[PDB]
DNA sequence: GTTGTGCTATGATATTT
RNA sequence: AUAUCA
DNA sequence: GCACAAC
């Protein structure tokens, strides 16, 4: 936004939130009327209603980061279910399931997390670092037990959680010097 | 006074009456998301921000 | 939280007056109605001023930084 | 001059309860907006209608 | 607001403090006591609105 | 009726895709981005159809393609209306179920009753009442404050032309 | 039929005052100490 | 003999805090056994070596007691819906007889 | 005869993931 | 979602 | 948990 009327290169305008306008600050001209309350539209996708009760909660946050963009929800019982339907329209799920697998090895990434008792914020970091080298030509053909075992280290040498290259030896699994060289080639990456 | 409501005395207040304290406590976290992208506590400079 | 200084409603200086009140009850064992009358709390708006205050700056002390 | 009636007086313990007006006066010419309905935002605090 | 008489257009009178005032009469059919009771004002912003409220 | 209602439109055959003012997107930071239900229950609904589409154009299992078809059946119905007796509900990951249509203009706070037949509104206040024996019976009193918020657009005329000139 | 430790499983809140919280052996001055509120 | 009062106190009880733990643990308790035994089989298949560290989650039962505690919704987090929530709330601090 | 299906007071405010 | 307000 | 509506 910069204001029609006056134009000056660093354009100084603030926004009025509480009357839900923009304005620009040196003449005084309102830019823009209609104004969005972003905590509280940010409350309608992630909230506290688990329940289902809210009207307001009529979305849900997604991590477009790690999962790429997989819109998905489950078969699952409600108040009134039989339990036949369930099994069916899931065994139906089953027949309509080769990359698009390996995000199970996000699953290796968690069950390690948790088995290393690592936070949340280092298993999305081990989770990016291993997609954005698991398919690389300069990685090529390295132990693939030790190539995210080596991401592992480089989540958390970001989120601040004290883990020696010996206490993820002792995880999985790790040939020491074959964890070494890949934990370097995706260094440079 | 009528209807509930009631009158109090100006001058008692003053002298200490019915005065409280008011404590409010704000909280703000650092967030990390992901491997790259990290909030910070600084002073934001209007041209950048 | 500390003896108000002052009466409330008709504002006789009253803050002055607690350690010489906890003194006539404790080193002349008197009887409330007694130290406060020796103190010279005539009307009982200055009355309950000393009679119900509850001393709890001296809770307040005992932590220490 | 004397009140032709007397008066009911004495000390009663009295409670200054939460709810100050101060902490729930209210009011909004425009303001925000929800972004689905397009109608004003709930909330004293989010100075909605 | 269960009868018209919830809603009756009033005259502002521009005062200090942060309370609502109104005259006790009136307290009757908006059932209203001021055991911290709080009330609802609403400006019409048409000449054409107004005199719907002062007429009707 | 002949032109606007034929039984056999009672069967879907095309779906309408609310565009996205239906289903607002919010995209927060990069990592974090939330989308609505309808988009969530929309792509499962896609899926279950490209999957369907595939499997007739390939060799039909005849068993396994009406298999695939009462899925989609599913994820189109329970799009409308997740609360179907009978059914289970389609659920969104946090154990919630999804926010069908239907259910969104349902209940008071729904679409009809909350926000068409009664709705907040700007250009008010409220605060707390307190009586006034000096008061007139049409009068009242108002905060300052609240005053000073409130606004009315008068409309300039030679009449108050000068009047407004100071207020401004 | 012939044949051929103490592991961690989880965090446990403890709720105050109870055997297991510090504070239930705890004197007036300990509590102070402590920044508690006896 | 007359019908029985239904309202009658006797015939109630109480839940306290400690059977709301032992009526969540057992269910947070099933639920890592079931995920030992799923490792038992993974790793008797490839005879992995039965690590131990690998085989019990922590995280199972530590933050299982942790999300009903916080939200309130005394079960898991599945869930969250069929199970009653109201137990647990943020303790008053207004005045101490609150 | 049994099942099955709609709804069940108005507004307001304050936290908790 | 709980608590609460008239 | 209603109370009335259709199978
Ligand atoms: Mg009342
Ligand atoms: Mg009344
Ligand atoms: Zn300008
Ligand atoms: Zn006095």
């Amino acid at each position: 936004l910069t204001c029609p009327e006056c134009k000056v290169y660093p354009p100084k305008i603030v926004e009025r939130f509480s009357e839900g306008d923009v304005v620009c600050a040196l003449c005084g001209l309102v830019l823009s009327d209609k104004l969005v309350d972003t905590r509280s539209e940010w409350r309608t996708f992630s909230n506290d209603d688990h329940n289902g009760d809210d009207p307001s909660r009529v979305g849900e946050a997604s991590n477009p980061l790690l999962d790429g963009n997989n819109l998905s929800t489950r078969i699952g019982k409600g108040e009134t279910t039989d339990m036949r339907f369930t099994k069916e329209l899931n065994k139906a799920q089953g027949k309509n399931v080769k990359d698009n697998e390996v995000q199970a090895a996000f699953a290796k990434i968690t069950m390690l997390c948790d088995a290393a008792e690592l936070p949340k914020i280092v298993k999305d970091c081990a989770k990016e670092a291993y997609k954005l080298c698991h398919d690389e030509k300069t990685l090529k053909g390295k132990s693939m037990e030790s190539i995210m075992a080596a991401s592992i280290l480089i989540g958390c040498r970001r989120a601040e959680v004290a883990r020696t290259f010996k206490e993820i030896q002792s995880l999985i699994h790790v040939k020491t010097k074959e964890f070494g060289k890949t934990l370097n080639i995706m260094k440079n990456i | 006074n009528q209807e509930d409501s009631m009158i109090m005395n100006q001058s008692s207040i003053d002298r200490g009456l019915f005065r409280s304290l008011f404590f409010r406590s704000y909280m703000d976290q650092e967030k990390k998301y992901g491997m790259s992208i990290t909030e910070t506590f600084e002073k934001p400079q209007r041209t950048n921000t | 939280m500390i003896v108000p200084v002052r009466c409330f409603s008709c504002g006789k200086v009253v803050g002055d007056k607690w350690e010489s009140y906890l003194n006539l009850l404790q080193e002349d064992e008197l009887d409330e109605g007694t130290a406060l009358s020796r103190l010279g709390l005539k009307r009982y708006c200055c009355r309950r001023m000393i009679l119900t205050h509850v001393d709890l700056i001296e809770k307040f002390l005992r932590y220490n930084p | 001059k004397k009140l032709m009636a007397q008066i009911f007086f004495g000390p009663t313990y009295y409670q200054r309860l939460r709810h100050m007006v101060d902490d729930k006066i209210h009011a909004r010419a425009r303001g925000p907006m929800q972004v689905l309905t397009r109608q004003p935002v709930e909330g004293r605090s989010r100075d909605g209608g | 607001s269960l009868h018209k008489m919830s809603m009756m257009a009033h005259r502002v009178k521009v005062i200090p403090y942060s309370t609502f005032r109104l005259n006790l009469s009136v307290t009757s059919p908006y059932n209203a006591d001021f055991d911290g009771d709080e009330m609802n004002l609403h400006v019409p912003q048409s000449e054409e609105t107004r005199a719907e409220l002062s007429q009707l | 009726n002949e032109v606007f209602s034929r039984p056999e439109w009672m069967i879907l055959t095309c779906l309408p895709v609310p565009p996205p003012p239906v289903r607002p997107s919010i995209s927060f930071n990069e990592s974090q981005r939330g989308e609505d239900d309808l988009t969530f229950k929309l792509a499962d609904i896609l899926k279950a159809n490209i999957s369907l589409e595939t499997l007739e154009h390939n060799g039909a299992p005849h068993h396994a393609i009406e298999e695939a078809e009462s899925l989609l059946q599913f994820h189109v119905a329970t799009y409308m209306d997740n609360d179907i007796a009978g059914q289970p509900q389609a659920l969104q990951k946090s154990g919630r179920p999804v926010k069908s249509i239907r259910a969104r203009l349902k209940g008071k706070e729904g679409r009809i009753r909350g926000n068409l037949m009664g709705k907040r509104v700007d250009f008010s206040a409220r605060t707390v009442i307190s009586g006034d024996p000096n008061l007139e019976l049409d009068q009242v009193g108002v905060p300052k404050s609240i005053a000073k918020t409130l606004t009315y657009p008068e409309v300039v005329t030679p009449y108050n032309i000068d009047r407004l000139t100071q207020l401004v | 039929k012939y044949e051929l430790g103490k592991v961690f499983i989880g965090r446990l809140p403890i709720m105050l005052r109870s055997k297991n919280c510090y504070l239930s052996e705890a004197t007036e001055s300990d509590l102070y100490k402590l920044k508690e509120c006896p | 003999k007359d019908q029985d009062d239904r309202d009658h106190f006797g015939k109630k009880r109480l839940d306290l805090a400690g059977p709301l733990l032992a009526q969540l643990f057992k269910t947070l308790f099933k639920k890592l056994t079931k995920d030992i035994f799923r490792y038992m089989q993974r790793t008797v298949e490839e005879a992995h070596d039965f690590n131990m560290k690998l085989a019990i989650n922590a995280k199972t039962i530590t933050s299982g007691l942790k999300y009903a505690l916080a939200t309130g919704n005394w079960g898991e987090q599945k869930k969250a819906m069929s199970s009653r929530a109201g137990v647990s709330q943020v303790l008053n601090r207004y005045t101490y007889s609150s």
